[PDB]
RNA sequence: UGGAGAGUUUGAUCCUGGCUCAGGACGAACGCUGGCGGCGUGCUUAACACAUGCAAGUCGAACGGAAAGGUCUCUUCGGAGAUACUCGAGUGGCGAACGGGUGAGUAACACGUGGGUGAUCUGCCCUGCACUUCGGGAUAAGCCUGGGAAACUGGGUCUAAUACCGGAUAGGACCACGGGAUGCAUGUCUUGUGGUGGAAAGCGCUUUAGCGGUGUGGGAUGAGCCCGCGGCCUAUCAGCUUGUUGGUGGGGUGACGGCCUACCAAGGCGACGACGGGUAGCCGGCCUGAGAGGGUGUCCGGCCACACUGGGACUGAGAUACGGCCCAGACUCCUACGGGAGGCAGCAGUGGGGAAUAUUGCACAAUGGGCGCAAGCCUGAUGCAGCGACGCCGCGUGGGGGAUGACGGCCUUCGGGUUGUAAACCUCUUUCACCAUCGACGAAGGUCCGGGUUCUCUCGGAUUGACGGUAGGUGGAGAAGAAGCACCGGCCAACUACGUGCCAGCAGCCGCGGUAAUACGUAGGGUGCGAGCGUUGUCCGGAAUUACUGGGCGUAAAGAGCUCGUAGGUGGUUUGUCGCGUUGUUCGUGAAAUCUCACGGCUUAACUGUGAGCGUGCGGGCGAUACGGGCAGACUAGAGU
């Protein structure tokens, strides 16, 4: 029920891809996760699908117990369950901020949000997982001025193209969601069906 | 054993609401109300009233006896006064 | 506990009630005896006292009047028979 | 917009068919560790016994009355005058039968669902009507007084009343006769005839603002009675039944009723499971499952029963009634030993039991209930708090830079790799902990003010928020201050070595270890989850291995040794019929909460809230009649002669 809080290379290499990166584009290393990772490995649907689930887990930084809640919701909803999962995950506050490029890393984005640097329409929120709907405008905390990661972050906002379903003012960074967060239509770096099937077995 | 109108505390601990209902005095706070006629909240709007104000005249015509706060709600709606008029 | 008044007053109530009831049944016995002997006129007088006794008690709350109805109606019919 | 499988018999294969595992759930115990909040739950075992304190008291606007405080007066100056606000105690009135708890017993009376309830009741509420009068006597209290250790009690004095009692001064209504309108649903409305009763009161006060009081009409509520259908196992229980079965009459009952009861008749149930045994509170619902179904029915909510055990009854509108009596019985206790008292399966608490389940917590603010004109009083229910990661939801336990390929470890073909840019180091931020500080919503009521005669509706102020410095809010300090647990041969993500050497020891199934263990012990590495993680136990599924959906019986276990024939099942062509079944429609029903969906609110979530849906289902009413079914009837091939 809490943050991973550890090195990224252990999972990006385990899943054989740089999930995020950070300041470095990628470690510029091979594909052996650890000690004996250089040896070939036999595959399974369980191994494979599991790895994909982990890719979402660490891409967004959410633990399993909550993920299954989102899964339940997606199953409840009509439409392709995987697509529903991604959209639900896109309503996450930390996700839209990260996609707005207002922090070096996603971890940095979540820390700022978790400490209230980015409030909402009228509340000093501190929830990474808050579901952000249409017209759910982010209010940049007034106390967050005269610090680094909003001015310098604004100056470096170009690193994360603004999702097409929303518009960030920049001048006020009023992350205004216009349409539903159809990330399924944009920048999906992993599978969804394998995960959907995985939680059925 | 006479029919009265009580305010039933329902919901979560510190932000409950009151279901408005006709009930015999010999029932528990959350019994099988004869019929529920609206609701009330003590928070948000000052004395938030959400009353149908349709059957109150009937049940009062039968002789239902409301309690103190119920009288206040009826007066705010004017149903007590309009009924008695 | 300090509610023995409930008991004491129950004693008074039941005492007077059953005393009354015994007196009623006594009168009934006399009426039925009048039916057996055939003294209809006497039975009528006793029926009048019964009317001024039975319902009198019922008005004092001894019964819910159903017993008065069964007794007076049935026995009046019994008297109509004899 | 809703279902996955694998391993596992043989030298090998394929079938059949058993075991096990992989998931989820739990009113959860245990292990290791352990930060916080929010939301919820917390004897599942001995319906075993129990200390403590507390759980139902109220009304002076019913009366008598003055044992207190206080008042006023008196006045001994430390005693009086009930004068009285008040009021011990007391009579009378309400309730005390609700509320709270538990689920032993109960096998269907109950429960659920749905119908009936025409001779079923229904005080306190609303409402129309009428009454709303005349009287007596006693008595508790009090005083004197007896008894006993006490418990507790006798006698004598003394007193009123919305108490008791007797007069009608209602005649709706009760009874009978007769009649009228109108029933088959064992009959409702209404008139006359004869009989025929009942209360009620008076009150204090705002000194008449108010409180009232009686019989009725009908409402409304709640309850009772009966009934269809449905909801465990057992046939290694098949004969059960004279109060049983039926009637007459009578009583009794709120009431029909062998409920009771005199007489008479001889029936009644039953293999479309009698009698009996075992097991069990039932349901909305909880969990599982794709669902059909299964399991379960713990919290919450409704219903039913029980209250040391058993029995019976009163009062009463209404009792099995925890805090009421009486008897019996058990078990504790007291005693002057004579004789008496008690019942936590109510809150908390103790002991016992057991693997195990909480504070002798604060208060009645709101809510809830009762009395009272009201103020006010009570309220261990509800409302708040405390303990356990006891369980759900949610956030942290830092980010950026960061190959030194640090130290170090392990392995090494010992050149090297890996741990690992992770750490160290530079830098920025601080949710939450800590400190300081402001301090809510939840709140309306009560007093008072003004408007308001009384009412009404309202101004302002006061007070009242227990939980409360509450939370929330503001500021400060600095990465400071907070990560562990299980597993790692396969099944099944998850390994290299050391040590070890059929021993020790591991294991859910196959199984490993007989000196080179990827299965044991250790290090290291990795995986999974994460202040939780693992184990055990239990239910479901997976299991189409009880198979309606949805399985089999040539040899896989299974076709009675064969035939007959009863109940039961089933039954050709067909006219017309009934429309029972079924279908369609409509009304009611199917409570709420819970569940689905959609909105909305607690900073999100959980949660709560709104609404719709769901509520698969019954009765009533409405159309058709296909098919089935029944009746009436026909033909003929079926079958038979």
């Amino acid at each position: 029920m809490a943050r991973y809080t550890g090195p990224v290379t252990r999972k990006s290499r385990r899943l054989r891809t740089d999930l995020v990166g950070g300041d470095q584009a990628f470690e510029k290393r091979p594909y052996p996760p650890g000690q004996h990772g250089r040896a070939r490995i036999k595959e399974s649907e369980y191994l494979l699908q599991l790895q994909e689930k982990q890719k979402a887990r660490f891409t967004y930084g959410v633990m399993e117990k909550q993920f299954r809640r989102y899964y339940e919701e997606a199953v409840r909803q009509p439409g392709k369950t995987g697509e529903e999962l991604l959209k639900i995950l896109e309503s996450r506050l930390d996700n839209v901020i990260y996609r707005a490029g207002l922090a070096r890393t996603r971890r940095m984005a979540r820390q700022l949000v978790s400490h209230g640097h980015f409030n909402v329409n009228g509340v000093h929120v501190n929830v990474p997982s808050y579901r952000v709907s249409q017209y759910d405008i982010v209010d940049v905390r007034d106390k967050s001025l005269n610090t680094v990661p909003f001015q310098i972050a604004r100056e470096t906002a170009g690193e994360r193209p603004i999702p097409s379903w929303l518009q960030v003012v920049g001048e006020r960074q009023r992350v205004l969601i216009h349409q539903l967060p159809e990330r399924a239509q944009i920048d999906v770096p992993l599978t969804e069906q394998l995960i959907v099937e995985y939680y059925s077995k | 054993m006479a029919v009265k109108i009580k305010l039933t505390r329902l919901g979560k601990i510190r932000n409950p609401q009151y279901r408005v209902a006709v009930a015999d005095a010999r029932t528990r706070r959350d019994g099988r109300a004869i019929e529920v006629i609206g609701r009330y909240h003590p928070k948000e709007e000052p004395s938030l009233i959400e009353i149908n104000s349709e059957r109150a005249q009937y049940w009062l015509s039968v002789g239902a006896q409301p309690t103190e706060p119920v009288l206040k709600l009826l007066k705010i709606t004017g149903d007590w006064q309009k009924f008695k008029g | 506990k300090s509610q023995q008044k409930r008991n004491r007053t129950n004693e008074r109530a039941r005492l007077r009630n059953k005393a009354v009831k015994s007196s009623l049944r006594t009168a009934v016995r006399a009426f039925r005896e009048a039916a057996h002997a055939g003294d209809k006129a006497k039975a009528a007088e006793l029926l009048a006292s019964t009317n001024r006794k039975l319902d009198k008690a019922a008005s004092k709350g001894v019964i819910h009047k159903n017993q008065a109805a069964n007794k007076k109606s049935a026995l009046a019919q019994a008297l109509n028979k004899l």
